[PDB]
């Protein structure tokens, strides 16, 4: 505790849900600084110590808490999901905004890049594709990973390397849970 | 509508 | 582990010196809320949600206390082993595609934060901007470090440049992540 | 193994009564109750125990103080007849799903 | 809040004393019953989790009915010595404090 001697602890509870509540896994992690020393795992069903640092806690924890923790899987995990998640986060549907833009200059023959910006949507599941005259392009195509905005919305940018021509129609097709019908944006020279 | 939370267990 | 959904109901972060703490609820990697430990109030990131669910702030205070307790016990046991300083990384990108004169938001995502103490600020052309700024709590990472995001509302102009300034004990000199309407 | 200062005290309206408690159980949580015919036990003030203090169900007219792990005191800065009862101090683990240990009690009368 | 049906009860040694309790906060997950003998403070007798629906320990058995938010403590084979005031408490899935009830006074006639 002399001068720049920083100390912190972390408690990280986890309710892993698979297929609604058909399967739940409850994990409770006990971290000292950045080191996980103790851990409860519903799969294992017991407070096993992770590292040396957590040697002194196992026995005591399984004594005093084992029963109280196993229960949280129902009173905390299943409960919060069915009683609070269902009406809020699991019901959140924000529709994507979709726009196409060219990376360089508009002229009559350039190896440019079309960018399809898909933004402010929720939840994560989404599908974005490029078409050139009705045929899907997959070769000079790339999309960023899912970008989490931190405000409960995502965005993904999808690039298509191409060479514009006359009467050539490019389309960005987006399918998302919030859209009863897919969105299609068009771009021409 | 009242959410629950995982209790952080004390040591010693 | 894996799943279709992940809930973290009661993340506790307590550090010293300073008795600095944080209590949050996450779902699918997003902040449901954080309990304001001074106001003793649950602060929901999405107001609408608070209309349908709730959480007694006392639960956070009770557990933040246990955080104060377990820490110390562990600071004594670890033979007083201090935390090792990591170096933060920042990325800047707009919420929506940039259009001259149209209201947007600039986002600064700072990752690999450890310990969870940091100052993140915005510079319009090289001058600190303090209005229209919002910051998230500290999100947990798989490796136990943290990320956090800051936001700046702004109007895109040809005569404007931006920088996200991050200050951390793991940097020798404040990091400036530059950004400007391309 | 919980102790309370006045095991019985009689004061007058307006007086500044101060019941105090002590617990060796080395518990983090401490509570102050009051038993009354028709209400059973009612939490008044409690602590996560450092220099912590939180309002219970009926905190009005009261103020608590937890100067140390084992000391939790209840204070009435202006006694009232409505405060004539039996005060029960208690201690337990951080939590609420944990067993609570009570003291003997304390009868108080204001007049 | 917590409620205890039997405002007061008297039974002759050997029978079965049934106590009742109810609450209406589905978030309640832990319910401990305290026993208080005249002269001293209350003390924890038997506690149950919302997970199960029954808990036994001697003559004492808690009957927990998740829905309808009912709950009851059965003392089979009564006995003078079990005669004080019993308290039904409860706490939520968050870690908040326990909330007791009116409390039933039991008298066991030898």
């Amino acid at each position: 505790g002399d001068s720049e001697r920083h100390f912190v602890v972390q408690f990280q509870p986890f309710c892993y849900f698979t297929n609604g509540t058909q399967r739940i896994r409850y994990v409770t992690r006990y971290i000292y600084n950045r080191e996980e020393y103790l851990r409860f795992d519903s799969d294992v069903g017991e407070y096993r110590a992770v590292t040396e640092l957590g040697r002194p806690d196992a026995e005591y924890y399984n004594k005093q808490y084992l029963e109280r923790t196993r229960a949280e899987l129902d009173t905390v995990c299943r409960y919060n999901y069915e009683e609070t998640e269902v009406p809020t986060s699991l019901r959140r549907l924000e529709q994507p905004n979709v726009v196409i833009s060219l990376s360089r200059t508009e002229a009559l023959n350039h190896h440019n890049t079309l960018v399809c910006s898909v933004t402010d949507f929720y939840p994560a599941k989404i599908k974005v594709r490029w078409f050139r005259n009705g045929q899907e392009e997959t070769v000079g195509v790339s999309s960023t990973q899912l970008i989490r905005n931190g405000d409960w919305t995502f965005q993904v940018l999808v690039m298509l390397e191409m060479t514009p021509r006359r009467g050539e129609v490019y389309t960005c097709h987006v399918e998302h849970p919030s859209l009863k019908s897919p969105i299609t944006v068009e771009w021409r020279a | 509508s009242r959410g629950g939370a995982s209790q952080y267990r004390p040591s010693q | 582990i894996e799943a279709d959904h992940v809930g973290s109901y009661g993340i506790v972060v307590y550090q010293s010196p300073g008795d600095i703490g944080q209590y949050t609820f996450e779902f699918d990697g997003d902040e449901l809320f954080y309990v304001d430990l001074d106001k003793k109030e649950t602060i929901w990131m999405l107001p609408e949600f608070a209309q349908l669910r709730s959480f007694d702030p006392q639960g956070g205070l009770q557990n933040i206390a246990t955080g104060k307790h377990n820490l110390g016990v562990l600071t004594k046991r670890s033979n007083s082993t201090p935390a090792t300083n990591e170096a933060p990384q920042a990325t800047v990108f707009p919420k929506s595609p940039v259009l001259l004169g149209q209201p947007n938001t600039l986002i600064c995502f700072v990752d690999n934060i450890f310990p969870p103490v940091i100052n993140i600020t915005w510079l319009r052309n090289s001058k600190s901007v303090a209005d229209g700024v919002y910051e998230t709590s500290f999100f947990v990472n798989r490796d136990y470090s943290f990320h956090k995001l800051s936001y700046l509302t702004f109007i895109p102009s040809d005569d404007d440049i931006y920088d996200c300034k991050v200050e951390h004990w793991g940097l020798e000199e404040p990091v400036l992540k530059h950004w400007e309407p391309e | 193994a919980v102790t309370q200062s006045p095991r019985n005290k009689v004061a007058v309206t307006g007086e500044k009564v101060t019941l105090s408690c002590n617990q060796t159980n080395n518990h983090n949580n401490m509570y102050w109750y009051r038993q009354d015919t028709g209400h059973g036990l009612r939490l008044i003030y409690y602590s996560y125990g450092a220099g912590s203090t939180e309002k219970g169900d009926i905190p009005d007219g009261y103020k608590a103080s937890r100067p140390s792990q084992e000391n939790f005191s209840l204070t009435l800065e202006s006694a009232t007849p409505s405060q004539t009862s039996v005060y029960f101090c208690a201690s337990g683990d951080a939590g609420g799903g944990y067993e609570q240990y009570f003291g003997p009690g304390t009868r108080l009368t204001v007049l | 809040q917590v409620r205890q049906s039997p405002q007061s009860l008297t039974v002759w040694e050997g029978e079965t004393a049934i106590l009742n309790c109810s609450y209406e906060n589905s978030a309640f997950d832990y319910f401990p019953w305290y026993q208080q003998f005249p002269g001293e403070g209350p003390a924890l007798l038997i506690s149950i989790l919302s997970v199960s629906d029954k808990k036994e320990d001697g003559r004492f058995t808690i009957f927990f009915n998740k829905r309808e938010k009912k709950l009851s403590l059965h003392i089979a084979d009564s006995q003078p010595g079990d005669s004080a005031t019993y308290f039904c408490a409860a706490s939520a899935n968050s870690g908040t404090y326990q909330r007791f009830g009116t409390g039933t006074k039991l008298q066991v006639v030898p």
